[PDB]
């Protein structure tokens, strides 16, 4: 006698999804919408470096910290990385007045221009 | 060279979500408290439901039919084989995409948020950042991984539906011409060839001409 | 649907290149891709194309053992790696797609073409 | 292999046939496509299921296939139909491998 | 479909057909005829315009809401004012247009 | 369900009145709704009727061609308007509701009426 | 007329209805019957100092 039958189509895929009335469950095909790996690095944004602050925070960068005097050469960046715990800001002690108002005004600032206003 | 920078690192992802870190600047997906979002696309794999096809009158898969979701397995005088149907194929992988897109392009919105400073007497204003960040981080977390657990429930009962309509429609083709044997199986009582096989997976199987014998 | 290739390559003979295609609307597509290539005075030639969800990849028997097809499909892009490049691979390349999920011998939408070039 | 005639030539106004004959691996068992390619462009696909147009292709180009031969026709020809024409077929027996033909250069006088 | 009888087995709609849903066309030796059927075409009315009365009421909140200004010295109160606003808006979208979509299913 | 009609009204021959009833619950209804007037020293007399969903209106052969019916169902709302008044048009007018979706003979909710008059 | 669902887009269906509203009338108008206050050419300041 001639047969035939209809069926469906199986692999040997070992992936699980979760469902609302059952859990674990293999199926054949899947996809993956969750990212969970970086580099570990800095890296360039739009082909240009970021600014490294170092030692020294957003004050003793603004104000001229005698040690952070390397940082006056770049005048671009595309964005900024300070570390948790920065050890030069003012060397002298004393009290900045509106700070974080001024970080958040740096904070939209690409370049700038360092001249002299009054030689 | 990157896309997004984290304070961690740099990403490179089309994916629409991540759980690296909420501090992002560039081009990055959204973040979550999730640990797992996984989508199916295909169905339930039984190498060995709501309409009671699949792992219901017919009780498992075929490792042997590999171009296709749905198909027919023949037996005549001249040999046996597998093969696939490509119109119902073809109209689930249209919707199981279309189902994709529309989930990838519902969640896209603004990033490169970084966070603020205040100094010791605003401490209420700190709370009040801190109270609207969690906030909003909760209730797209939930409704990310709701969104994902509902659908993955309809994947599968779309697949066993068409498995049910694709019998049903063969069923009624042959009519009375032959047996159903209760397992998706039909013999028939007639002989049926290469051309006869043909046309009933081709939906013209004549009845009148064939009528038993 | 627009399919754009990658832009034209000069390479030594022994290296192996990279092409990419890249399709317009939704990143998930229910077609399958094929690559081809033109050399001058010649007629078009088959290589190999990529199904959709399933994932398999067809190659021809000349083809076979140095040309890879992968696919990318959170961004909608498909590359073709091809290794041991002799003299006579220079030639114009194509992408084209496929009127359903399996790859036969019917194509309805070309990309524009780019040359490749073996010195 | 599937093979052409490699140039016909006919008058504007005029019908000309395309043959392009292979063997039963190729023609004799599927179906055949024809692609048409103007200089500097992609092929334009005329004729798929063996006698089929897409949209945008005009009634003058008709297809059919007779056992192992496949013929494409032109008819109201015009001086923008000087082309390449290729015939194509899903060969499909060690490895499956879609085959053009070897082409067929058509000139108008 | 799911169920398989419209664009199924039954392959086509009719336009004859005038004061209902789903209905029947019969013949015999005295003539010919469309009718309605009554009941499930009333069945189907209650569950729709249940189905909409309940959209409409779930989507229904406070409003009269205006703007407010600030000073030079007071960028981060605006950050944050438009972060809210912007969030908000947001999520009301998504919601609005994934509702839609799901019971047009 | 209560079934509330605007005032009464006063207006001048040859003109044109509209008259409005508003329903309770939901805005949108599963029966369909009848517009009927009693002149003084008269029975009730049945003018046109709306149907949901498919819209469609019917209407008497004597009114037909001067009474538009029309619903707006966002706010559960359906007018009346009437043309080329004359003086026999003054009476009272009912919005009544159907049991099901169909207009037939069968009215079982009745508003309170209003007047029109015109002299 | 049609409407987008999940697994299709475009889908033409016999009866629908809008949800949304996009028109208005491109004027100031009055609420619970009562107009507006214009201040014009002066602002808050203005107003509320005494700007002559
Ligand atoms: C991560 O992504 C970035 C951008 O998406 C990649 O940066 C590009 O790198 C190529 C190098 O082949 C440059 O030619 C491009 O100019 C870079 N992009 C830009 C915008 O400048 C980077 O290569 C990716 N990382 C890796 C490891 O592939
Ligand atoms: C399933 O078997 C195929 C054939 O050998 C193999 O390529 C594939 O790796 C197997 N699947 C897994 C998940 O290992
Ligand atoms: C899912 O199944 C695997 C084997 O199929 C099993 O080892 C695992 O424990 C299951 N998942 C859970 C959460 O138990
Ligand atoms: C930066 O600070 C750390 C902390 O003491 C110090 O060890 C290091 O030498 C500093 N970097 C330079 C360049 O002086
Ligand atoms: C299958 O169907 C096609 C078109 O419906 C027809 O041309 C062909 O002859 C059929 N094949 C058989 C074996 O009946
Ligand atoms: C919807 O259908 C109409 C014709 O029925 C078509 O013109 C239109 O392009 C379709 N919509 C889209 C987005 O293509
Ligand atoms: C308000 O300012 C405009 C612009 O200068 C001026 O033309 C107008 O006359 C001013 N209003 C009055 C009442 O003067």
């Amino acid at each position: 006698s001639d047969t035939i039958c209809i069926g469906y189509h199986a692999n040997n895929s070992t992936d699980t999804v979760d469902t609302v009335l059952e859990k674990n469950v293999t199926v054949t095909h899947s996809v993956n919408l969750l990212e969970d790996s970086h580099n570990g690095k800095l890296c360039r944004l739009k082909g240009t470096a970021p600014l490294q602050l170092g030692n020294c925070s957003v004050a003793g960068w603004i104000l001229g910290n005698p040690e952070c005097e390397s940082l006056f050469s770049k005048e671009s960046w595309s964005y900024i990385a300070e570390t948790p715990k920065p050890e030069n800001g003012t060397c002298y002690p004393g009290y900045f007045a509106d700070y974080e108002e001024l970080r958040e005004q740096l904070s939209s600032v690409s370049s700038f221009e360092r001249f002299e206003i009054f030689p | 060279d990157a896309k997004c920078q984290t304070p961690q690192g740099a990403i490179n992802s089309s994916l629409p979500f991540q759980n690296v870190h909420p501090v992002t600047i560039g081009e990055c997906p959204k973040y979550v408290r999730s640990t797992k979002l996984r989508m199916v696309t295909g169905l339930r794999n039984i190498p060995s439901g709501l309409f009671g096809a699949i792992a219901g009158f017919i009780e498992g898969g075929w490792t042997g039919m590999i171009d296709g979701w749905y198909g027919y397995h023949h037996q005549n005088e001249q040999g046996s084989g597998y093969a696939a149907d490509q119109k119902s194929t073809q109209n689930a992988i249209n919707g199981i995409t279309n189902k994709v897109n529309s989930v990838i392009e519902k969640m896209n919105t603004q990033f490169t948020a970084v966070g603020k400073e205040f100094n010791k007497l605003e401490r209420r204003m700190e709370n009040l950042n801190k109270k609207v960040d969690d906030g909003f981080l909760d209730i797209w977390t939930y409704n990310a991984e709701l969104l994902v657990l509902l659908e993955n429930e309809r994947t599968l009962d779309f697949h066993d539906s068409n498995v049910k309509n694709l019998y049903e429609k063969v069923k009624n083709q042959l009519k009375n011409n032959a047996k159903e044997i209760g397992n998706g199986c039909f013999e028939f009582y007639h002989k049926c060839n290469n051309e006869c096989m043909e046309s009933v997976k081709n939906g013209t199987y004549d009845y009148p001409k064939y009528s038993e014998e | 649907v627009q399919l754009v290739e990658s832009g034209a390559e000069v390479k030594k003979p022994g290296s192996s290149v990279k092409v990419s295609c890249k399709a317009s609307g939704g990143p998930f597509r229910s077609y399958a891709i094929s690559w081809v290539r033109q050399a001058p005075g010649q007629g078009p030639e088959w290589m190999g194309g990529i199904i959709p969800i399933f994932g398999t990849t067809k190659y021809a028997p000349k083809f076979q053992g140095r040309v890879t097809i992968t696919a990318d499909d959170f961004a909608g892009t498909v590359y073709m790696e091809l290794s041991s490049l002799r003299s006579e691979d220079t030639a114009m390349y194509y992408c084209a797609k496929h009127m359903g999920y399996q790859v036969r011998e019917t194509m309805d939408v070309w990309g524009k073409g780019t040359t490749v070039t073996v010195s | 292999v599937l093979t052409q005639p490699p140039s016909v030539s006919a008058a504007p106004g005029q019908k000309v046939t395309i043959s392009c004959s292979g063997s039963s691996s190729n023609i004799g068992n599927d179906y055949v496509s024809w692609y048409q390619q103007l200089p500097g462009t992609a092929p334009k696909l005329l004729i798929y299921d063996n006698n089929k147009r897409p949209s945008g292709i005009p009634d003058r180009f008709s297809g059919s296939k007779s056992g192992t031969s496949a013929t494409l026709g032109i008819t109201g020809l015009q001086t923008g139909d000087e082309a390449n024409y290729y015939c194509a077929t899903w060969d499909r027996r060690p490895t499956a491998y879609v085959v053009f033909g070897g082409g067929t250069k058509l000139t108008v006088l």
